[PDB]
């Protein structure tokens, strides 16, 4: 059964740094590239990084590259995401969403509303 | 030497199995069957094999005996054989070309629809039956002898040998309609057209270059295709053309051994176009691939 | 057999008939060319479907250029999972995405169209399908860039850096700043346009008006270049 | 908000799937091979069958 | 008050898995070692069907074995005579994204639908002569992925929209809803009895449904990704699916989990159609490699393949007598093998 899980959150105040925990189980880790995405207090899913399966191949939306890092581990089937210097409107909570189907370059649904291949996340506030 | 005639057993034998496998590639590949543009190509193929197999052997004979056993009769339907099938296989380049200039730059968006089988057929006929008009028609009759049949006993029988050898002499009128019928209109046709082509090419290959620039991460196919094409259909034809041309005109001057030399460079057209119009198209590799692998 | 025979013949009949209503569908078919339509609920698709018209799942809209018809379908009512429907558009002759180019701000929609740009380009049952690019709702960007309410330079951090490519053709006074804004956004579709490097298909951008009439036009001109460029690469000549 | 409802569905429908009975899985595969034994000798593409009985030809 | 649900949900499923657990005193492969090979499976084209001018998708046999339903994205769903090839009938469709087709049991009927949300029911022997649509059943918010024949008068239908629903054709009423699906659901595969069929769905899990109770019996969640065919066993004990995979899983209902995979490492595509033989030894799927595998349902190996295709393979068929099995592409040729 697909599941993904995630781990970390709580308050932090603006400017500090907080690391965030993916556990996958279920399907084959290394052969699925992986996604963060996250839905602010009464906003939309905003997608907000993509590992390669290799994980090689890196990218960030424009408000996010090197304030936070991407980072996967094939042998421990777990992804990372480094939240660092978070912003006050950064609040939200971080989906960790797999891609459809392996072996695609195409990861279209991972911000759709009823996506069933993403990870649940946790709750993350940024205020003094 | 006698030698040559391995040369020219090679030659024959690599036009014969280009054009085959050109054939056996359109039947097996049913992708390839259902385009219209593909029977082009088919034809032309078959043009191709009949030159191979009913022009070249008969003079790889000719040259390699430099005797004639088979008549006058055989020898005007020799050389009839040999003006039809070359004028066809010219006529189905010139087609060939046409029909992608309209494909490319005249109806691109109903291509599919205007190719109506009664277009294939109209145009085929014409690239089969034009040539014998003047290939068979005249050639039987000896329209292209009358006025210089003084001329002909003359080469007719080198007496220091007493060997007879077929001859194709041409008058003047003969020779300026069928080179112009042959080979100038229709070269000028395909020149046209692949002038067009090289246009449309050069400004979409502009487009896409300028599109990758933008994008980039920090045209010369068109010409170096039509040049290869070009040139192989030049270094073929245009030599004999205009030694025909040019013949008449010095008292039939030329020696035997250039005549030679420019008829075999037409023949070797035959065996060329197979490896033209099936390598440098993208369906035709694929099919070649295909029958490789078996 | 007399029966059986009279039987097959009933048959041949038949197929012949519909042989003949089949081939006369393939001909006014081959003559069609289709046209997929997509982009974003926010985006101008439905006035530029109103003007070129001027809850089924499928909408389709019937207009003829130049003597040449084409089927444009919108895809509504339905839901936002895309990567299984869409497989069903492989065959189109083009895709026709519309992106509100003044949405880099207003969440940011211009991230998301990026990605769903970026999904359909490298989609493989769309690798031999070319996108139509549609860069709507200029009036609206170069308003916001003008009365600064533009803020894409902190969203985009790669404008500061990036630069107005010497290649670009502003309209007569166009602002240097809009300029630079709708060259960038261009230039942002074209990377990921750019990076498959294949030739199979490519990208035609456009900076449109939501009530444009030259979109019909636009749209020609692309499925005009779309199909010449298949048909010189299908002879080696790209 | 229907969250709360999806979820309270979601588990009635877990609770009523973990309530039935099953099998041990032996069971099943002997049942399978038995099916699979007493059909074979009904299965043309298993065994194919003569030129002549095949209507195809 | 969410959490506390959920933690209720997470102890359900940790005793579905430890029961599952439980009943999995042996598997399969193990039983299975001390059986007869198949060997070795050869199957040749035999009929190709043409005519359609647009990618073939979907397909269905006729309870006949001699009739032949195929639907194209071009806007045709023709009705071919398998064993003389001859085009019966050539239905033109309001909607050319035409995604399934089916043939009722008794032959009477034709339904297809696609894109268009509506599920168009066609009569085949009108006494006018002509074939025309009976009704439209409409209702759906997604795509009409597959659907089925209960009876001439009830027909079981997949949509995009999450759900299925049984129809009635008499009223066009939905008779029941299932809506126990998360993801998109593909396909459809009725039950010999008619009692029970499981739908695949996008969220890589299969359910059982009663059709006259409008609830999921079961859950499977085998897969890993998308599933796009299902199928049961002749039995009806057992299904297969297909799935984005690259590989395909066999499900009992009595056991309530999976009981054998197929997969192999030259396959990494997906997985369009799943069928079964006759006698159920044999396993027939469809892949995006342009070539259908033949598995065997026990041995866990491939017996035969079929690369008579030319494009995707989209949909896969077996005759109710096992004589031959049809399979359509998109190159828009079927290819019957025997
Ligand atoms: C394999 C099939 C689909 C190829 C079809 C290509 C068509 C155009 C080809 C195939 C066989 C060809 C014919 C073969 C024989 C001859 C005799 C010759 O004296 C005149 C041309 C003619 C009559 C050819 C015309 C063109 C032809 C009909
Ligand atoms: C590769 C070549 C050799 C394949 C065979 C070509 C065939 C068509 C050629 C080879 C020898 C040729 C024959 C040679 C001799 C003559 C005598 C002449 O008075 C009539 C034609 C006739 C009878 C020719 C007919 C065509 C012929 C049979
Ligand atoms: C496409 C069509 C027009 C091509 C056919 C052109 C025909 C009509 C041409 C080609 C060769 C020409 C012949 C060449 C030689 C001469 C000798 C001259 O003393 C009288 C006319 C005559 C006999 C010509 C008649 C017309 C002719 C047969
Ligand atoms: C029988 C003799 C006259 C044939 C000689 C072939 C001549 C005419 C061909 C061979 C190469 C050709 C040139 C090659 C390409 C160019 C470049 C461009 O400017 C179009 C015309 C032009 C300049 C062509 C003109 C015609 C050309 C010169
Ligand atoms: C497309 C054309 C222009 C390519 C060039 C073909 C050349 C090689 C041809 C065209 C005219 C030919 C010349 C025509 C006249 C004669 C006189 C003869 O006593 C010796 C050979 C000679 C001198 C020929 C040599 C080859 C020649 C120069
Ligand atoms: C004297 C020259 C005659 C030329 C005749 C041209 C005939 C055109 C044929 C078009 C394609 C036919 C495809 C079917 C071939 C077949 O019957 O096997
Ligand atoms: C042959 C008749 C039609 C014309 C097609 C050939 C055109 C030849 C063009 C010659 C100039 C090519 C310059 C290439 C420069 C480069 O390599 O970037
Ligand atoms: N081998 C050249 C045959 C040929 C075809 N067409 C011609 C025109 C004039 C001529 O002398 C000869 C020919």
């Amino acid at each position: 059964q697909v599941q993904l899980q995630e781990s970390g959150g709580g308050l932090v105040q603006p400017g500090g740094s907080l690391r965030l925990s993916c556990a996958a189980s279920g399907f084959t880790f290394s052969n699925y590239k992986m996604n963060w995405v996250r839905q602010a207090p009464g906003k939309g899913l905003e997608w907000v990084s993509d590992i390669s399966q290799s994980g090689a191949s890196i990218s960030y939306t424009g408000s996010v590259k090197g304030r936070f890092t991407i980072s996967r581990d094939n042998a421990k089937n777990t992804l990372y995401l480094q939240m660092n210097s978070l912003k006050p409107e950064d609040t939200a909570v971080y989906y960790c969403a797999r891609c459809p189907a392996p072996f695609t370059r195409d990861c279209f649904d991972v911000t759709s509303t009823t996506y069933a291949y993403r990870g649940q996340g946790t709750q993350v506030t940024v205020s003094s | 030497k006698v030698v040559l005639l391995t040369f020219l057993s090679t030659v024959i034998l690599m036009a014969i199995l280009g054009n085959l496998l050109v054939m056996v590639a359109v039947c097996w590949d049913r992708q390839l069957r259902k385009i219209k543009t593909n029977y082009f190509i088919v034809s032309l193929a078959f043009a191709d094999l009949l030159v191979s197999v009913l022009v070249m052997p008969f003079g790889a004979i000719e040259l390699v005996q430099d005797i004639w056993i088979y008549g006058e009769v055989f020898c005007l339907v020799r050389t009839s054989l040999d003006v039809l099938l070359t004028t066809a296989s010219i006529f189905h380049l010139c087609c060939i070309s046409l029909d992608r200039y309209y494909a490319i730059c005249c109806q691109p968006l109903v291509y599919r629809n205007k190719m109506t089988p009664l277009r294939i057929a109209l145009m085929l006929g014409g690239c089969w039956v034009i040539p014998t008009f003047i290939s068979f028609l005249p050639i039987m009759q000896g329209w292209n002898n009358i006025g210089i049949i003084d001329l002909i006993e003359k080469r007719k029988f080198n007496q220091n040998s007493n060997s007879t050898y077929c001859v194709f002499m041409v008058n003047k009128p003969y020779a300026i309609t069928c080179s112009v019928v042959a080979f100038y209109i229709p070269f000028l046709l395909m020149v046209l057209a692949y002038y067009r082509i090289y246009v449309t090419a050069k400004e979409h290959a502009h487009q896409i270059q300028m599109l990758q620039r933008a994008g980039a991460s920090s045209e010369t196919k068109a010409a170096k295709t039509l040049c290869i094409i070009m040139g192989c259909f030049c270094l073929c034809w245009a030599p004999f053309f205009v030694t025909n041309i040019v013949d008449p005109f010095i008292d039939y001057t030329v020696p035997g051994q250039v005549w030679t030399a420019f008829l075999w460079l037409g023949y070797i057209n035959s065996g060329l176009n197979p490896f033209l119009y099936a390598f440098l198209n993208k369906s035709f590799r694929r099919a070649f691939l295909i029958i490789l692998c078996c | 057999t007399e029966d059986q025979r009279n039987e097959e013949k009933a048959q041949r009949e038949a197929n012949k008939k519909i042989e003949k209503q089949l081939q006369k569908d393939k001909q006014v078919y081959r003559a069609t060319h289709r046209l997929l339509l997509l982009g974003a609920g926010e985006s101008g698709k439905n006035t530029i479907v109103k003007q070129m018209r001027i809850t089924s799942g499928i909408f389709e809209t019937k207009f003829q250029v130049d003597k040449v018809n084409f089927h444009m379908f919108d895809v509504g009512a339905q839901r936002d999972e895309r990567r299984k429907w869409i497989q069903c558009f492989n065959d189109v002759t083009a895709i026709i995405f519309v992106v509100a180019s003044s949405s880099y701000n207003m969440t940011n929609r211009l991230q998301a169209a990026l990605k769903l740009f970026d999904s359909i380009w490298n989609n493989k049952w769309l690798r031999d399908t070319s996108v139509i690019l549609f860069l709507n709702k200029q009036d609206l960007l170069a308003e916001k860039v003008l009365a600064g309410k533009s803020k894409i330079e902190d969203y985009f951090p790669e404008f500061a850096r990036y630069t107005t490519p010497e290649d670009a053709t502003p309209e007569p006074g166009e602002d240097p700043r809009v300029t630079r804004a709708k060259y960038f956004i261009r230039d942002e579709f074209l990377r990921i346009s750019t990076a498959s490097g294949d030739g199979r298909h490519y990208c035609y951008p456009h900076f449109t008006c939501a009530v444009d009439t030259e979109n019909i036009r636009r749209v020609f001109n692309d499925c005009r270049d779309i199909i010449q460029r298949m048909h010189l690469r299908q002879y080696e000549l790209l | 908000t229907a969250s709360i409802a999806q979820a309270r569905k979601l588990v009635e429908q877990l609770k009523m799937e973990a309530n039935i009975d099953r099998i041990k899985v032996s069971k099943a595969a002997a049942d399978l091979m038995a099916y699979c034994e007493a059909h074979a000798k009904e299965d043309p593409l298993l065994t194919p069958v003569p030129a002549s009985e095949n209507p195809f030809r | 008050e969410l959490d506390q649900l959920r933690q209720e949900a997470e102890q359900l499923k940790n005793q579905i898995r430890d029961a599952r657990k439980a009943c999995a005193d042996a598997t399969l492969s193990q039983i299975t070692n001390n059986i007869d090979p198949v060997g070795r499976i050869q199957m040749r084209t035999r009929r190709t069907l043409r005519g359609h001018l647009a990618k073939i998708y979907a397909m269905h046999w006729g309870t006949d074995s001699r009739l032949l339903v195929s639907a194209s994205q071009d806007g045709k769903l023709i009705i071919w005579d398998s064993y003389t090839t001859n085009k019966v009938h050539a239905i033109p469709l309001r909607s050319s994204w035409v995604m399934t087709c089916a043939y009722a049991p008794s032959g009477n009927y034709v339904a297809c639908g696609g894109l268009d949300n509506i599920c168009s029911i066609y009569n085949l022997k009108t006494r006018e002569g002509n074939v025309r649509v009976s009704r439209e059943l409409a209702g759906h918010t997604g795509y009409l992925s597959c659907c089925r024949f209960l009876d001439d008068n009830q027909i079981v239908t997949s949509s995009g929209d999450t759900t299925c629903a049984l129809w009635d054709i008499e009223t066009g009423q939905q008779t029941t809803t299932f809506t126990g699906h998360t993801g998109d659901v593909m396909s459809l595969s009725l039950a010999p009895d008619t009692r029970l069929f499981v739908s695949g769905a996008c969220d890589a899990s299969a359910k059982l449904w009663d059709v006259r109770e409008g609830m999921c019996r079961q859950t499977f969640t085998g897969h890993e990704s998308d599933i796009n065919a299902i199928c049961f066993f002749p039995n009806g004990n057992a299904f297969a699916t297909g799935s984005d995979d690259a590989t395909c899983r066999l499900f009992d209902l009595r056991a309530d989990q999976e009981l054998m995979t197929y997969s192999h490492d030259n396959i990494i595509c997906g997985i369009t159609s799943v069928s079964f033989s006759k006698s159920g030894r044999l396993l027939l799927a469809g892949y995006d490699d342009f070539n259908c595998n033949v598995w065997d349902a026990l041995k866990a190996d491939r017996a035969g393949v079929l690369a008579g295709h030319d494009n995707r393979v989209s949909c896969l068929g077996v005759t109710d007598d096992g004589m031959a099995v049809a399979t359509g592409s998109w190159d828009s040729f079927l290819k019957i093998w025997n």
